[PDB]
DNA sequence: GCACAACTGCG
DNA sequence: CGCAGTTGTGCTATGA
């Protein structure tokens, strides 16, 4: 698969989450992140020094990658960075963006309130980094003037001069992606009546944060190492390379590019109407037109259904799929692509119902037997038997699809001009077929059980149905009106332990549930067990013999 | 896989400030005068001068030579030569760095015998002086205090120009003669 | 929601119930430390039925004539009779049986004497019998110390918590109180005797098998008990079909911690 | 301990915390009229000593955290006057186990 | 940060999932070509080999439990009892 | 610690009611852990998904990205104690099989 | 075939942490990534070849490691830090408990 | 100079040699990638001291796969320079741009210009020489160099130096 | 199609 | 300053 790598080999024991300073994303970033044009060197064939490897990661399959070589299967994308034109909220933090400015004074960056108050330094003592910021927050929202002079922690006689600036405070209150305060004002004390309303940018709230003391967005919900105030508004921003946004290369001469790919075009595009539009002839209306664009367009790459209606609809009237629906639940990243997964040495059926198995096997087809494979690996003890099954082909029953060697190089049983003469040496693997007897995870959804999935005896059988024992029913669900079941083959020897050890349906018959069995004698044997224990009922020696026989445990007497 | 210290610390995030290295006795964070070890307790840095160097590795070689033949149980230029055996007999080969140090070592080593270099060690140990002066000084020979304070610039105000010098002149007395 | 809430929950080496936090939800899992599949609804004799009975069948008085063990019981019966040094220890057995009446009906406060504990004390004597073919004619081999002091001596070995100090110690003292009223039920002076007929041999061996059995029957460290208990009580609210909201509602109306709930009532 | 018949203007309420390290305690007349520590669900409340606490937390492996808490206006709280970080050792009779400790930190 | 030897709480008996891991770990050693402690008395499956190994108490494994508060008792394949 | 008895009293008699036998632990757990916090904990989005647990763990049910989204804003730090973090990452979780360490002792394999 | 949130929860209740991880890393989305010592990111150059291992940025060419985790994990980690949140991955701990 | 540190490193032994004579092979193994190794950290690693007394630890055996890392701690003689150390050495090469000397482990080089400029390059020279009025630097020629800076490259520290203040050059 | 949690305004 | 009243917001079984 994947190559060696001299490094040293580890787990992942904390996830620091924090905050994208543009200082960081610049300097990991390897590339800018100029043009929205894709590649095509101007309808020439390859990727563009502007968008998608300008050093990024690669597309071709063939041809590695301009920063690391090795190249697709190996290598993880290199980001990328756009070096925004003016500063824009992130989609996410503009609600705690708005609650920040509410706490602080927006002029000189301090704190509404301070040690000084009594209900303050009572929440300046919670403990909890979220609790905290709403307590707060809460007392500082009520704030609508930065105290000067404020009356000492004794006498309302005596005032301390606690900190500076005046300015009387704005209301804050959100216009979808845009924040407009109205200050209070005084004129001849009346004043409002009648406010001042403006709103307030990304620029003047930045450098609201950027003035924002340590101790006092330490106070509030941030850390000055991993999450400074400031790093809620984006400046710089980040390029997800070609394995996040992938190019869905059909044939030779066609590209079809990821959605993220074209959302991305369009924040650069809007970047730079805003670029040379401010920088030339501004029109100063304009300017503020091409950022609430760009301020959109980074808002909708992000999030794209939000509360203020429009859907960012892709030339097409399908809306553009944001990254937070990616990774939003039951399907998608978390809930079904990391929590949940599809796998591999899985296999599905229809289930009947078999009086001649004992309860701890499962009837597998010859062809999924055939097609699933067990890695065994060439031990003295095994050594021949695995050279007769890897002899024997991957069309006959017990015989086996791969051999790998040392040089963890796969051979193709079913093609290669050797599989005839291939003298296995020790440690090699053979992946064989599911023989009899293998542990196996049988499994039936929904799945609400320890017993829903239990550990089977491999026993490979005729004809395309998963058999199993009828007393095994009641745990899995199952009934035979068509119902069909699942298969997984443990691949290591541990994993085996594990099932056969712990998973074993002999194990899983007295259910902790219910402090009682799970399982019992069930249908024709339930009804049978009545009709043969009754006094009338009595056996004539003939079928008494033949009785005796059947059990696989007499004792011959 | 590299090596890894005692030196536990963990810069989180923090990259830098990788303070520049120099005989303003400003060694690196892992050559701190103040320093831990396996054991767990606190120890002053060692520093080795050549000869209390090339007597430690000449003895390690040795006891590991006795244990790879107990496992297997069941004169300057003419030292050369001998030192030349012990590589070939504990030492990888591959390991070209220890045989041009041990040949170093060999022909550049201050006080032959162990005794002396024990003498060395109390002699310039009760000065107070920091672990790489008080190597400095046994392993580089020097007559002036304006020599010493000059190679070893870490001195200066640190001792007496005239206690220092009779330090050089006690060193010299016990140079082994080759 | 059920699982997604339990997840994390687990026994950890020290008997305790825990999540990712290390936050301790029960100090000893299920109350008792006890793996659920090692429970069987057994009866709690010494509970009901009239204190006349009760004295029957529990008492022995080796100091009266028509309540002492018969020497057909037991061969050291005879001279039994006015040992009253021994009727001290009679006197301690039944004294204690009498003080674990009075807490089973204040913890059973209905008088409900089938409740499932672990180690099946019943079968434990059925097989003693058939194993050691048990006379129920010929007397004993028990002296009445061997009974009442060997049942004292198992009850100190029947471990769920380990350590060496008081706060722990109490706790194992605590985690083990039922099931040694049950034991104590069980094997009674008299019961043990009479009833049963068990020899020393046979004794000896009931309480070996007690205690292992006990043994065998606590949680293991490393139990998944977050979705066990999630799935155990998810599972059958799946096969789920005065006037109060119940079933499947009333069971969303609890664990959404429901403020206005449909049908509430006061049971004065 | 102040047991005022219908109400406390939040005039005098904020002369409460005014003289410690004395406490003062509020209870309205009208919730005292039935004991509520009597009653069948409610089990035994038993104030640890900061010794006790100390002790607990010390043979559990504990952080005052990891503890399972009481809220300070917990009824049975009130009735033995908790105070912040003070444990509360509880006793239940269980279907189980016949008695088990439980243990509540104060809020 | 270590229980002593001569202070050690937890069960004295080896858990169902201990026992399960163990003997995972000396059949995919044991597969994986490592040196047998036990005679194989003509037995081939690294499981059952392993399972021959427990019983004879030829493994030569330690489990470190780890407590909630993240210290440690170190318990032998030797030491620990299989009731199991 | 009434609330706890009258909430298990309540779950109880769901379970009885459709005639269903749940061992007494399962539910007692259940309720034990709406209780402990302090009150009554709801098994829903605002409730056992509100704690200090793993914000992998947390964003893996309900709030999904708005919880990663908190997490980076007031540098949450995973301590990967939690099973659905190691899912996540693709480590040997600490359950069962995993709740402890395996080791060689040099000393015993040269003894055997 | 699908190993499902659902057959996760069984696979727990069972204490199978060793057949999980292999359902769910080794029959599936296991990958390897190279991370930086300073910040837990995959930033790392892995020329793996040359032996070449460089976080620039961090100027790291000494605090390198490698670690398995499943391929829609350093997809969900590379799609949080395009959304500017930095999941920042540590191999060994502060905190303790 | 010349230190002596308690450094650790950790192997990862396959199953097949969980056998008798494994500590024997951590030791060895240990051997083979420490010695004669460089770090920029550490400098040059160059013996491992007292052989017998290696502390191996337990090894904790991996998950999925049998191998077992253990964190082999140890104590070692390593070289590590320094700018501003002063270095006596032994000349190796010399041409036009300067001369190399041997400084131990380490290879020092001295530009034509970190020289007096009295002391002048002998291109006519067998084998090549630096001439001074007085001093001759050729190739077996002992030397005392002030490390001027390092340069952390590979599997080796390499340094440029000076004989250019007073006490320095030609011994 | 609910059930709650923020938030907001009049007594 | 409090509580009625609203506006707001996230979830809605499991495999083909
Ligand atoms: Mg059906
Ligand atoms: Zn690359
Ligand atoms: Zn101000
Ligand atoms: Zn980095």
């Amino acid at each position: 698969g994947q190559q060696y790598s001299s490094a040293p080999l580890r787990t992942v024991k904390e996830v620091q989450f924090g905050l994208f300073s543009p200082e960081e994303v610049r300097a990991i970033s390897v590339a800018k992140i100029r043009f929205p044009e894709t590649m095509d060197e101007t309808q020439t064939r390859a990727k563009i020094g502007g968008l998608n490897d300008p050093r990024l990661g690669s597309i071709d399959r063939n041809l590695k990658c301009q920063t690391c070589q090795e190249g697709m299967n190996e290598c993880p994308g290199h980001f990328g960075h756009i070096d925004l034109a003016k500063p824009v909220f992130h989609v996410g933090f503009i609600a705690k963006i708005k609650k920040v400015c509410e706490c602080v004074c927006m002029h000189c960056g301090k704190l509404l309130l301070d040690e000084h108050n009594e209900l303050m330094r009572q929440a300046l003592a919670i403990k909890d980094s979220k609790k905290r910021f709403a307590a707060i927050w809460t007392l500082c929202k009520t704030k609508m003037v930065c105290e000067t002079d404020v009356p000492s922690e004794d006498d309302p006689t005596q005032l301390v001069s606690r900190g500076g600036c005046g300015n009387t405070q704005p209301t804050i209150r959100k216009d979808g992606l845009k924040l407009v305060g109205s200050w209070k004002k005084d004129r001849a004390t009346g004043d409002a009546d009648e406010p001042e309303l403006r709103v307030l940018s990304t620029e003047e709230i930045l450098n609201i944060f950027k003035h924002i003391s340590v101790k006092d967005f330490t106070s509030l919900g941030f850390n000055e190492v991993f999450s400074r105030p400031e790093w809620m508004i984006l400046t710089c921003l980040p390029v997800p390379p070609p394995p996040v946004r992938p190019s869905i290369s059909f044939n030779e001469s066609q590209r079809g590019e990821d959605d993220l790919t074209f959302k991305l075009a369009d924040i650069l595009k809007a970047n730079i109407s805003l670029e040379t539009l401010e920088h030339n002839g501004a029109p100063h209306h304009a300017i503020e037109e091409a950022e609430s664009l760009l301020q959109f367009h980074v808002a909708t790459y992000m999030d794209n259904d939000i509360a203020g209606q429009p859907q960012a609809l892709q030339k097409s009237g399908r809306p553009v799929k944001s990254i937070r629906a990616r990774l939003k639940g039951k399907e998608g990243r978390i809930r079904g692509n990391l929590m949940g997964k599809r796998v591999d040495f899985s296999a599905r059926t229809v289930i009947s119902g078999d009086p001649n198995l004992e309860l701890d096997q499962v009837g597998v087809p010859k062809s999924i037997a055939k097609t699933l494979t067990y890695p065994e690996v060439v031990t003295p003890y095994n050594i021949d038997r695995l050279t007769q099954l890897v002899r024997n082909g991957p069309n006959e029953h017990p015989g086996a699809k791969y051999v790998i060697r040392d040089s963890g190089d796969r051979i193709d049983l079913r093609y290669s001009k050797r599989a005839g003469d291939i003298q296995l040496q020790y440690g090699w693997k053979v992946e064989r077929h599911i023989m009899d007897n293998d542990p196996v995870l049988f499994n039936r959804q929904p799945s609400l059980h320890k017993m829903s999935m239990m550990a089977h005896r491999v026993k490979v059988i005729p004809y395309s149905t998963f058999r199993l024992n009828l007393s095994v029913t009641s745990p899995y669900n199952a009934d035979f009106d068509g119902d069909e079941m699942n298969l997984h083959v443990p691949q290591s020897e541990e994993t085996r332990a594990e099932l056969s050890q712990l998973c074993a349906v002999p194990l899983q018959i007295v259910s902790p549930q219910s402090n009682k069995p799970c399982m019992g004698i069930v249908q024709d044997t339930l009804c049978g067990i009545r009709k043969l224990t009754l006094r009338d009922t009595f056996i004539e020696l003939d079928q008494v013999l033949n009785m005796l026989y059947w059990v696989p445990d007499w004792d011959g007497v | 896989v590299s090596t890894s210290t005692f030196q536990t610390r963990r810069r989180r995030l923090k990259k830098v400030e990788e303070e520049e290295n120099a005989a303003t006795l400003q060694l690196g964070q892992e050559f701190q005068l103040k320093q831990i070890n396996h054991q767990g307790e606190e120890e002053e840095l060692i520093a080795l001068n050549l000869s209390e160097a090339r007597l430690v590795i000449k003895e390690a070689l040795v006891e590991r030579r006795r244990a790879f033949k107990r496992s297997q149980k069941k004169t300057r230029e003419k030292e050369l030569e001998s030192i030349d055996v012990l590589l070939e007999q504990t030492t990888g080969g591959n390991n070209k760095d220890l045989k041009n140090t041990m040949q170093y070592l060999t022909n550049f080593s201050r006080f032959r015998d162990q005794e002396t270099v024990g003498a060395v060690i109390q002699l310039l140990k009760s000065t107070g002086l920091h672990p790489f002066e008080v190597a400095q000084l046994g392993s580089l020979a020097c007559d002036t205090a304006d020599e010493a304070k000059t190679l070893i610039p870490s001195l200066n105000n640190k001792i007496s120009d005239d206690e220092l010098e009779r330090i050089l002149k006690e060193l010299s007395n016990l140079e082994t003669l080759y | 929601r059920l699982v997604k809430a339990l997840e994390d929950i687990m026994v950890h080496y020290d008997n305790t119930t825990r999540n990712s936090l290390g936050n301790v939800i029960q100090f000893i899992y299920g109350e008792d430390g006890m793996d659920a599949a090692h429970i069987e609804k057994q009866s709690l004799d010494t509970i009901g039925g009239s204190d006349a009975a009760f004295e029957k069948r529990y008492r022995v008085d080796l100091l009266n004539t028509d309540h002492t063990l018969d020497p057909s019981l037991l061969e050291s019966g005879s001279e039994i009779l006015g040992d009253l040094k021994l009727q001290v220890l009679l006197d301690e057995e039944y004294k204690q049986l009498v003080k674990d009446r009075k807490f089973l009906r204040e913890v059973f406060v209905d008088g409900e004497a089938n409740w499932p504990l672990p180690v099946n004390i019943r079968r434990i004597i059925q097989n003693a019998q058939q194993t050691f073919h048990i006379d129920h004619t010929k007397p004993s081999d028990l002296t009445i110390k061997d009974i009442v002091l060997g049942v004292k001596d198992l009850q100190e070995n029947l471990l769920v918590l380990r350590g060496k100090n008081e706060i722990i110690q109490n706790a194992q003292r605590d985690a083990v109180t039922l099931f040694c009223c049950l034991l104590r039920s069980r094997l009674a002076t008299r019961r043990v005797l009479q009833e049963y007929r068990l020899t020393k041999q046979a004794f000896d061996w009931v309480l070996s098998n007690i205690e292992a059995q006990f043994l065998r029957s606590v949680v293991h460290p490393g139990e998944m008990v977050g979705v066990l208990a999630a799935q155990s009580i998810g599972e059958p609210a799946t096969q789920m079909t005065k006037k109060v909201t119940s079933g499947v509602p009333r069971l969303k109306e609890i664990l959404n911690v429901a403020k206005n709930m449909k049908t509430p009532s006061l049971t004065v | 301990i102040f047991v005022y018949q219908n109400n406390i203007t939040p005039s005098a309420m904020k002369l409460v915390p005014s003289i410690p390290p004395a406490t003062i305690e509020t209870f309205n007349e009208a919730a005292l009229v039935v004991n509520i520590t009597h009653h069948e669900l409610v089990p035994k409340h038993i104030r640890l000593s900061s010794d006790e606490k100390r002790e607990l937390l010390k043979r559990y492996r504990l952080k005052e955290s990891q503890l399972p808490r009481i809220q300070r206006a917990d009824p049975v709280a009130l009735y033995l006057g908790l105070k912040r970080g003070e444990v509360v050792k509880i006793i239940r009779k269980s279907e189980t186990s016949g008695r088990y400790a439980s243990y509540r930190i104060c809020m | 940060k270590a229980i002593p030897k001569d202070q050690r709480a937890t069960t004295p008996y080896m858990t169902k999932y201990e026992r399960a891991r163990i003997l995972g770990t000396r059949a995919l050693q044991i597969s994986m070509n490592a040196p047998v402690f036990v005679d194989l008395e003509g037995e081939t499956d690294p499981l059952r080999i392993a399972m021959k190994e427990l019983a004879e108490k030829k493994i030569p494994l330690v489990i470190r439990r780890y407590l909630p508060d993240g210290s440690f008792e170190d318990w032998s394949v030797e030491e620990l009892i299989v009731d199991l | 610690e009434a609330g706890r008895a009258a909430l298990y009293k309540e779950v109880y008699n769901v379970i009885a009611s459709d005639g269903s036998y749940v061992n007494y632990r399962h539910m007692a757990l259940l309720v034990d852990v709406m209780t402990t916090q302090g009150g009554l904990t709801s098994v829903t989005r605002h409730g056992f998904n509100r704690s200090n647990t793993g914000a992998l763990m947390r964003c893996s049910f309900e709030e999904t990205v708005e919880i990663l989204f908190e997490a980076g804003a007031s540098a949450e730090l995973d301590d990967c104690r939690g099973v659905s973090e190691n899912v996540i990452l693709g480590q040997m979780a600490p359950i069962g099989t995993g709740a402890f360490d395996v080791m060689i002792d040099e000393e015993s394999l040269v003894k055997y | 075939l699908r190993f499902g949130e659902m057959e996760r929860d069984c696979m727990i209740a069972h204490g199978a942490a060793s057949f999980l991880k292999e359902r769910l890393m080794e029959a599936s989305d296991a990958f390897r990534v190279h991370i930086c010592g300073i910040c837990g990111l995959m930033t790392v150059i892995a020329k793996l070849n040359h032996n070449q291992f460089e976080c620039k940025g961090c100027d790291n060419k000494i605090d390198i490691y490698q670690i398995h985790i499943p391929y829609a994990a350093k997809l969900l980690f590379q799609e949080l830090m395009a959304m500017n949140i930095t999941p920042r991955l540590y191999t060994d701990r502060s905190r303790d408990f | 100079m010349f230190f002596i540190k308690d450094l650790s490193l950790n192997i990862t032994l396959h199953p097949s040699f969980f056998g008798p004579r494994m500590k024997q092979y951590l030791k060895t193994k240990l051997l083979e990638e420490v010695e004669g190794s460089c770090t920029g950290k550490f400098g040059y690693i160059l013996c491992v001291l007292d052989y017998d007394n290696i502390d191996i630890q337990r090894g904790r055996i991996l998950p999925t796969d049998g191998s077992a890392e253990f964190n082999v701690k140890y104590r070692a003689v390593v070289f590590k320079p320094f700018k501003g150390e002063v270095v006596d050495g032994t000349v190796v090469s010399c041409s036009q741009h300067g001369f190399e000397v041997q400084v131990g482990p380490m290879k020092v080089f001295v530009t034509k210009h970190l020289m007096p400029q009295d002391l002048t390059f002998n291109a006519g020279s067998n084998p090549p020489s630096y001439q001074s009025s007085e001093d001759v630097i050729t190739i077996k020629s002992r030397i005392r160099v002030k490390i001027e800076g390092c340069i952390s490259q590979v599997s080796s520290i390499h340094a440029i130096g000076s004989i250019k203040e007073d006490y320095l050059g030609a011994i």
